[PDB]
């Protein structure tokens, strides 16, 4: 499991893998980590599956008749929020984390992770257990206002690097960009997967 | 009987000698004092709602003052009665359509919303502890097989889907005139249906509504999701009243 | 296991018109026997029948329970309870203690009370409710009961034949197992009567 | 154990194997793993034997309450959340693995569930013991929008290949048929193994049984 | 004859009483006042001085519900005091659930929900406590948003709550306050309240007033010494 | 809580009884006549029909005459709705008995046990009472044959011959006169039953749709709970009618 | 006559008839008085006899070490407050290791005090309170009521015919500040005998006072400590 | 909480004054008639409207439980939603612990027990509805009629609503035994054409049958073949 954020001037674009794996067999080759809590916010799953599925949808209730009450889009701090509250209080039981990351009227393009029942906001954010690998990609290549050509290339150049690495991660990038006009969702298949070092 | 009363059956909700639930009755007069009146008509592709609009002083903002609420994203709604009541039910009505997306995990039909909120009406009947609420729904939406719905909830938990509806203080003569135009059966456009819905209020009320006395929320297949029509949008089909 | 505290055996075999179910006598506490007069065989009333095995103290406390949720159902209903219905009461009755589960393995046998049809069938300590056209059976020894009753089965047997084939079933298939014996108890349900025997067992 | 889940064109087709097992013995030769939820929309339990039974007939009777009081066609993405959120609630003690299969107006629709609550859509997959067979050969020959004369041997292969490679499977193949009209029932569609013969009877003359107590009640 | 007795019975006319009791409840209550403008929203009140004895700052009818949600409540004072405690377990609800600032729309509604709850049963009995709230935020600007005993709830340019209604919601709608600054609010509300306020029953009052806006920074306080002073001078020179 | 609509069932009148009580009792003596006759072998329940129509079914049994245990049974007069309630409470309690003692429960042990439950709605709740009194009969293995008859107030006790329903107080002092202690069988027991009915009834020529007749009796050591046909009813009404006159 | 009888019915001038009665309930019982300077705050409450016989009601009670009461009303209800009150003090102390402040603890009552108006079936508490205490902010005098009203007080007087012991509180009101420790407690001790007549006199016996103050906890004076007060003041 | 104490008590003369009542609720409902009769169980209720703008298929009477069993009402209308949806738990709650379609006497029995509870229960009214339960099961069909008492019966045929005692009196002179399921449609829309008034159409009249097939409402293009007063 890898997935991963990017922030620019207009929107963020919110990258993932696909695999999921239990133990050392893959359960699903193809799945969508991308699960959208509102129309301009997206999660990205993390952790066991079972329990970031009960976290994402209970997101996306809670954050519903936040929506409807207010008669207005809500704002990505609070759909961070109320990820970190149900994070925070079942940590015992829920092994999930999960990552919040979508774009507003009001700050633009955002990034949280809520990792372990905690919140930052973060230019770029990293999750899964395929993160690790990709802590040099990140450091090095990353620059600040970059265009949104210049970030999808960039997601896409760092997950294709997770995958390669970890064993838990691997198949099609999922790549969404959202902006003030809306979600642009595209996937990266295999064989538009950036080449890197072979042997 | 005839109206004759029999110990507390006029106070708590419970049995008369004639049968008739009186505070139920007077549920039915609590939507008459609300002081306007409310049109749904539905159209062929399209679901129109045409809001009488008081704004009696000129300190009272016009953009917090509406009975077009929005229930869930493809769902308007228009309540007519007690303003305090109304709120309430809309509050209601979207837990309902929140959890009917947390439990059964598609947006709730128009009709089962109807159903839901009527049911609950009808444990303020029985309970003798509380009253039923003074307001009366009409609900409408487009679902995606049986087209644009139009829907009413009475406060006695009797709902009931309609061609063209009407509620508050002019209803039985705004009814008058749509068994005119309904029986004729015209074409019904998006521009069609909001002339004829308009001029319904005009021949009751003997007016010809200024562009800030009424709002007028829409759905239509082609724009599935709620919109409330603005100030310029609503003086565009007022001209056509010049016409026909 | 815990099953296999006080041993116990029970088995059940489909004729054509008639069922048949046995069990053995035999009370006793792991390696010591008590008494041979215990009762593993309950009656649900005409023609029909339930076993039951595992540990002992849940012989006597589930079938206190169905005798409790029989009569209920017998005085509401008109009628007499169904073979069939009995297996999901039985079944609804373990599945409710699914995190505190009785002990035991019910085995049903009786007749559809319509005219003639039979049926059998067996339950878990959850209580899965298992129907087969052939036979059940449950206990400790239940692996022994499996090769007798493969080889002796046939699809449509009368009375007669369904004695002699689940009292040598019965016999064999115990005198191989440590914790159950001291004799053998059979039933047999026809349409016109009911045939109560009990065998002469070896005592050991 | 093994079932195994399959779109194509018109609709979905689920398949299940019918041996059950305790321990090591076969307890039941012939058993239905697939139920009934809906009329368009089934299911297969993998697990323990009665929590993914008890677990479908929760649904299937919830199923029947929400198509009466709607009076709509029932959505397979609603079964999904009652046995997602019905699995979950229980903390995975529950071990009911369940593949939620049929054709709403949407369109044909394959879900699988598994006994944690993490549920996938996708085109094709297999539960149980012997899923790592059947979707093996699903990986392989698959290929989207199959007719459907196609698409019933592609499944049978794929169960048949996780029966005979697997000792938890065993038995016939169930199969059910979904589209547009829907509620097409196959039971012991394939049979791997057809030879079951025992002929040397063993059945001998009454007349011996050292029987003491005989009684005979009336009736 | 009977039909009033509880707040679960409709009249014939289909009228509840005993929320129309409640509110003349307010009726009776000193008057209290809010008003909207560019830069942000303004607070006064009329609290009535019932003897000497009481120290100045006693039974403050203006409550902080939260930074930057200010409160006026016209009515029995118990029952206000209940509904700013409750008001802030919402706005400390919303800061844990949502993290952020509450916005007054929706603090307005969840708070008019509660006051609407105890008119539809027979265990309890309506609020008498009508109340506006007021809220400044630079991505939303100047709020106003009344409650009543009903749980009704909108929005306005200016208002009047409590006894002088009618007197005080035409002297509003004489100046035009939608261009003008705070700072030149402040002393037209004093100047307001003084022309509303005249002595025939009652004896003295004190005269409070609030910032809410770009003068203060969201944050809802109490007008300073200085600035009250300031204001307070103007509407006596004014006066004649 | 609103006490204006409280009419307090629980409390006492001003000469000490009980109002919901008394007004259960007139309930019941408009209700269907049943009666019942203890003899040296078995005992007999005879009900009264108030229900008749030809578009009547007549699907179930006895049609107010139930079965609470396999040894005893019940009749019933008073409201047929609130009846419902109390086999489905001494249904439980002979099965809890059993459950706990594995033998039958005895008459006296299964009156006691249900006239609690009619001391809890009448004592303290605040619901209003049953307006159902029972007539009960069976055996066991102490006391032999019993007949008890309860009340909405919960007093009961044993009878050799009672009635309850309507016109309750005209039959029993028809078989104080003829009952004899000891003398009576059940073929005497019948054609008693039938004669002190005839009197009370609204209806005369008694058909054998009113009254149905429901006997115990035990053999080879079992409860036999026969609900005589109708057949064997009107046999017993024209050896009856024969009598009067031949 | 419909109106009274019960807490949750309003009337047609918007007014609860039991919060009304709980009132009376006040002026039903013996007066208390208190004030406060710039340091001190003392109260003094009048001890009712039953009888010559009978010894004399308990007025005052201790709450914590900076804040006492003097309890106007029914006696044994005001004991189901000085109880949460004496709760509250010590789970400030427990939690927070502080003394709590005045204008908390009075808070607190107005919620308690808060509910039974409220609900239906319930009974407003029938006692009024003095406050009396001592924190950061200087002393302070908070008057309650049984409608759960509070106010913030310089002096007040509650009881019967506690109107006449009011007005001489603000004739005075000017010297409040500055007085000291002997004579703060004179100006109340000449409140009470305005409210009885002139056939009753003040007592060692009937008059109970405490004092709070700066470098001073409370203190309750029963009898003997109360004479050297009463001395030196002309009546 | 609510209110605890019972509703409905015993007048001086002995009878129920609610439940009395709440039988004078269903005279003036819907004029609803069933007959049992050979294989199956036809209910024929009449919906009256006043408009032409009130949508039919948005409203229905006649309602199912489950397959076997449906059910029709006279009396209050919102009341009767209260039932079904606690007759269509009944009826799960039965088929979960028994695996088997619950009969209807054991329905009506339970449904009309949940009635008496009402009866009882402080703080409630009793249901102003008066139910008729048609139901199949082992080859024997099913009419009841439970009331707002809780006491059920047992009907060949029935009337209720306005002219029930008018509707019963036409039912003795034609209902019989060898009556097929058609001739009993043909002879239940005849009750109601004395009872209702005016041009009857599908719309006017909903109409359901109870068979071997199942319980099915009729759709108005076949009501309409109906309506021809052949068959």
């Amino acid at each position: 499991t890898t997935i991963m954020a990017v922030e620019f001037d207009g929107g963020v674009v919110v990258g993932s893998d696909s695999r999921v794996s239990a133990g050392e067999a893959v359960v699903n080759r193809v799945f969508d980590k991308l699960s959208p809590l509102h129309q301009h916010i997206y999660c990205a799953l993390s952790g066991s599956a079972a329990d970031a599925q009960a976290i994402a949808d209970m997101a996306a209730y809670q954050l519903e008749l936040h929506g409807m009450e207010l008669e207005e889009p809500p704002l990505v701090l609070a759909a961070a929020n109320v990820v970190r509250n149900i994070t925070y209080k079942y940590r015992e039981d829920l092994s999930a984390h999960l990552m919040v990351a979508g774009w507003d009227q009001r700050e633009g393009g955002q990034v949280y992770g809520t990792m372990s029942g905690m919140l930052i906001r973060q230019p770029f954010a990293i999750g899964g257990s395929g993160s690790t690998y990709i802590y040099g990609y990140v450091d090095a290549a990353y620059k600040p206002g970059m265009s949104p050509e210049e970030c999808r290339r960039f997601t896409t150049n760092a997950i294709a690097l997770a995958m390669k690495r970890d064993g838990s991660s691997g198949g099609v990038i999922y790549l969404a960009t959202i902006t003030g006009a809306g979600v642009d969702h595209r996937v990266i298949l295999g064989d538009e997967l950036p080449r890197f070092y072979d042997e | 009987s005839r109206g004759s009363s029999a110990g507390f059956d006029r106070h708590i909700t419970i049995f008369s000698p004639e049968g008739r639930l009186y505070q139920v009755e007077y549920a039915f007069k609590a939507i008459n004092q609300g002081g306007l009146t409310s049109v749904a008509v539905r159209g062929k592709d399209c679901a129109v709602i045409v809001t009488q609009k008081k704004v009696p002083d000129k300190l009272l903002d016009s953009s917090t003052v509406t009975h077009l609420f929005k229930i869930t994203e493809n769902i308007g709604c228009v309540m007519t009665g007690m303003t305090a009541d109304s709120r309430s039910q809309v509050q209601r009505a979207r837990y309902e359509a929140a959890n009917w997306k947390y439990k059964y995990g598609y947006e709730i039909p128009v009709d089962m919303l109807c159903k839901r909120i009527a049911d609950i009406s009808q444990v303020y009947t029985q309970n003798a502890e509380m009253r039923p609420l003074g307001c009366c729904m009409i609900l409408i939406g487009i679902d995606e097989e049986q087209g644009p719905q139009v829907y009413k909830c009475d406060p006695a938990g009797y709902y009931c889907g309609f061609k063209a509806t009407a509620a508050g203080v002019k209803q039985t003569e705004s009814t008058s005139f749509l068994e005119k135009k309904v029986k004729k059966k015209f074409d019904w456009t998006f521009e069609q249906t909001v002339e004829t819905a308009i001029t319904c209020l005009s021949t009751v009320l003997s007016i010809d509504f200024k562009p800030s006395e009424i709002e007028v929320g829409v759905v239509t297949v082609e724009n599935p999701k709620f919109r409330i029509l603005t100030e310029a949008e609503i003086d565009a089909h007022l001209v056509a009243l010049a016409e026909r | 296991s815990i099953m296999s505290y006080n041993g116990g055996a029970v088995m059940a075999m489909k004729g054509k018109n008639c069922v048949a179910i046995a069990a053995d006598r035999r009370f006793g506490i792991q390696a010591q026997m008590v008494t041979t007069d215990f009762q593993k065989i309950f009656p649900m009333g005409d023609r029909l029948y339930i076993g039951l095995a595992g540990l002992a103290t849940d012989v006597q406390t589930v079938a206190q329970r169905l005798k409790f949720r029989l009569n209920l159902y017998e005085l509401k209903e008109g009628r007499q309870i169904k073979p069939y219905t009995l297996m999901s009461m039985v079944a609804n009755l373990l599945y409710e203690k699914r995190f505190g589960p009785y002990y035991t393995e019910p085995v049903i046998a009786g007749l559809d009370p319509k005219t003639f049809k039979p049926f059998i069938c067996s339950l878990d300590l959850i209580g899965c409710p298992m129907v087969t056209d052939d036979f059940v059976v449950s206990g400790t020894c239940t692996e022994q009961m499996y090769g007798m009753c493969e080889s002796l089965w046939e699809p449509n047997m009368d009375p007669e034949h369904l004695f002699e084939t689940i009292s040598q079933a019965m016999l064999n298939a115990v005198d191989r197992d440590a914790v159950s014996g001291m004799g053998v108890i059979v039933h047999i349900i026809e349409k016109d009567k009911i045939t109560t025997r009990t065998l002469k067992a070896r005592m050991d | 154990t093994t079932i195994a889940g399959l779109v194509f064109q018109d609709g979905v087709i689920l398949g299940a194997d019918t041996r059950a097992t305790n321990d090591s013995v076969v307890a039941d030769k012939i058993c239905e793993k697939i139920h009934f939820i809906a009329p368009k929309i089934y299911c297969c339990g993998a697990g323990v034997a009665a929590d993914a039974e008890m677990t479908t007939r929760m649904a299937a009777s919830n199923m029947e309450l929400h198509a009466l009081s709607t009076g709509r066609e029932c959505r397979v993405a609603t079964v999904t959340r009652m046995l997602r959120q019905t699995l979950f609630r229980y903390q995975g003690y529950v071990g009911a693995s369940l593949i939620v299969g049929g054709v709403d107006f949407t369109g044909p629709q394959l879900y699988s569930v598994h006994p944690h609550g993490s549920y996938s859509r996708l085109p094709f997959t297999a539960l149980g013991s012997g899923q790592d067979a059947a979707i093996a050969v699903l990986e392989d020959r698959f290929q989207p929008n199959m007719t459907l004369e196609a698409a019933q041997e592609l499944l049978v292969e794929a169960i048949t290949a996780g029966i005979l490679g697997d000792l938890g499977s065993g038995g016939n193949v169930d199969a059910c048929v979904i589209t547009a009209a829907g509620a097409k029932m196959l039971r012991a569609l394939s049979s791997p193994t057809k030879p079951i013969e025992r002929s040397s009877q063993y059945r001998f003359a009454p007349g011996t049984t050292p029987v003491l107590s005989q009684t005979v009640v009336p009736l | 004859t009977g039909y009033d007795l509880s707040a679960s019975t409709f009249s014939p006319d289909g009228r509840v009483f005993q929320v129309e009791y409640a509110m003349k409840a307010v009726e009776n209550s000193s008057t209290a006042i809010g008003i909207r403008c560019k830069d942000g929203v303004v607070f006064g009140v009329e609290k009535l001085v019932l003897s000497k004895l009481y120290e100045e700052g006693s039974n403050k009818r203006l409550f902080n519900v939260d930074r930057h949600v200010g409160m006026a409540v016209a009515g029995l004072l118990a029952d206000a005091r209940s509904l700013a405690d409750i008001a802030r377990e919402e706005a400390s609800n919303f800061r844990s659930n949502f993290g952020y600032n509450i916005p007054l729309k929706h603090l307005a509604d969840r708070v008019a929900m509660y006051v609407h709850a105890y008119t539809l049963y027979s265990a309890v009995r309506p609020f008498g406590c009508s109340f506006m709230l007021g809220s400044y935020s630079v991505n939303d600007g100047a709020q106003l948003y009344m409650i009543d005993p009903s749980g009704v709830s909108y929005g306005y340019w200016g208002c009047a709550i409590g006894k002088a209604r009618q007197a005080a919601k035409t002297e509003i709608e004489k100046l035009q306050m939608k261009e003008m600054t705070c700072r030149d609010v402040v002393k037209e509300v004093a100047k307001i309240i003084y022309i509303v306020h005249d002595e025939v029953k009652d004896k003295a009052f004190e005269l409070e007033l609030s910032w809410v806006g770009e003068i203060t920074n969201g944050r809802h306080e109490i007008v300073p010494k200085d600035v009250r002073e300031e204001a307070e001078k103007y509407a006596k020179e004014s006066l004649k | 809580m609103s006490r204006r609509y409280d009419s307090r069932t629980t409390i006492f009148s001003p000469e000490g009884r009980l109002y919901q009580v008394e007004y259960a009792m007139e309930a019941i003596g408009h209700a269907g006549t049943c009666l019942g006759i203890l003899a040296n072998d078995g005992v007999l329940l005879a009900a009264e029909r108030r229900n008749i129509h030809k578009l009547l079914d007549e699907v179930f049994f006895s049609e107010k005459i139930y079965k609470l245990n396999e040894d005893m049974a019940c009749s019933v007069a008073g409201i047929t709705s609130d009846a419902n309630v109390l086999t489905n409470e001494l249904r439980l309690i002979a099965q809890r008995y059993l459950l706990q003692y594995q033998e039958p429960i005895p008459c006296e042990q299964l009156v006691t046990a249900l006239c609690d439950i009619k001391q809890a709605y009448t004592q303290f709740g605040g619901k209003r009472p049953f307006g159902v009194s029972l007539l009960y009969i069976g055996w066991d293995k102490h006391y032999g044959f019993q007949l008890y008859q309860s009340d909405p107030s919960g007093n009961y006790g044993g009878w050799k011959a009672t009635c309850i329903g309507n016109n309750s107080a005209a039959a029993v002092s028809m078989l104080k006169q003829d009952y004899k202690e000891g003398e009576m069988t059940l073929k005497s027991a019948l054609a008693l039953a039938i004669k002190v009915l005839n009197k009370t009834m609204d209806v005369s020529k008694l058909s054998a749709e009113k009254v149905e007749i429901a006997t115990l009796t035990r053999e080879n050591g079992k409860t036999v709970i026969r609900v005589l046909k109708q057949k064997e009813v009107e046999q017993l009404i024209k050896k009856h009618e024969e009598e009067e006159a031949k | 006559n419909q109106y009274d009888n019960d807490v949750t019915v309003w009337s047609p001038q918007g007014r609860i008839h039991q919060i009304e009665y709980a009132m009376e309930a006040v002026k039903q019982g013996s007066a208390t008085v208190g004030l406060k300077s710039k340091t001190h705050a003392v109260l003094v409450a009048l001890k009712r006899a039953q009888s010559e016989l009978a010894a004399h009601q308990k007025k005052i009670l201790h709450v914590d070490n900076h804040i006492g009461i003097s309890i106007a009303g029914l006696t044994a209800d005001a004991r189901l407050l000085c109880n949460f009150m004496r709760q509250e003090c010590l789970d400030s102390r427990f939690v927070f290791d502080r003394p709590l402040p005045v204008s908390r603890l009075v808070s607190l009552i107005g919620s308690k005090t808060q509910i039974p108006t409220q609900r239906y079936g319930r009974r407003p508490y029938g006692v009024g309170l003095l406050i009396a205490g001592y924190d950061d902010m200087g002393p302070h005098i908070f008057q309650t009521c049984p409608s759960a009203n509070y106010f913030d007080c310089r002096a007040m007087s509650i009881g019967a015919r506690s109107q006449s012991a009011r007005t001489y509180l603000e004739r005075h009101m000017s010297e409040f500040m500055e007085c000291n420790l002997n004579e703060l407690v004179k100006h109340g001790l000449r409140a009470l005998r305005e409210t009885l007549p002139a056939e009753q006199d003040l007592t060692t016996k009937n008059v109970s006072i405490g004092i709070v103050g700066k470098d001073l906890e409370f203190t309750i004076y029963d009898d003997d400590d109360v004479s050297p007060f009463l001395e030196g003041l002309e009546e | 909480r609510g209110y605890s104490f019972s509703l409905t008590t015993f007048s001086p003369s002995g009878k129920l004054v609610q439940i009395e009542y709440a039988l004078a609720a269903v005279a003036g409902g819907a004029p609803s008639v069933g007959i049992k009769a050979a294989n199956g169980v036809v209910l024929a209720t009449e919906k009256k409207q006043k408009s032409i703008l009130y949508d039919e298929r948005s409203v229905h009477k006649v309602e199912p439980i489950t397959k076997h069993i449906g059910l029709v009402y006279s009396g209050m209308g919102p009341d009767y939603r209260v039932l079904v949806h606690r007759a269509r738990k009944l009826a799960q709650q039965y088929y979960l612990v028994y695996q088997e379609p619950i009969p209807t006497a054991q329905l009506v029995q339970r449904v009309a027990s949940v009635m008496q509870e009402y009866t009882q229960s402080g703080g409630v009214r009793p249901f102003g509805v008066s139910l008729l339960i048609c139901g199949w099961n082992e080859g024997r069909p099913y009419l009841f009629q439970s009331d707002p008492s809780g006491a059920y019966f047992a009907w060949k045929a029935t009337a209720m609503g306005k002219n029930y005692v008018n509707g019963k009196t036409f039912l003795e002179k034609r209902y019989n035994e060898d009556l097929e399921l058609e001739d009993a449609i043909h002879t239940a829309i005849l009750t109601l054409k004395e009872s209702f008034e005016g041009q009857m159409t599908e719309d006017n009249i909903e109409v359901g049958i109870c068979n071997e097939a199942g319980f099915r409402r009729l759709t108005p293009t076949e009501v309409k073949d109906y309506l021809a007063a052949i068959a």
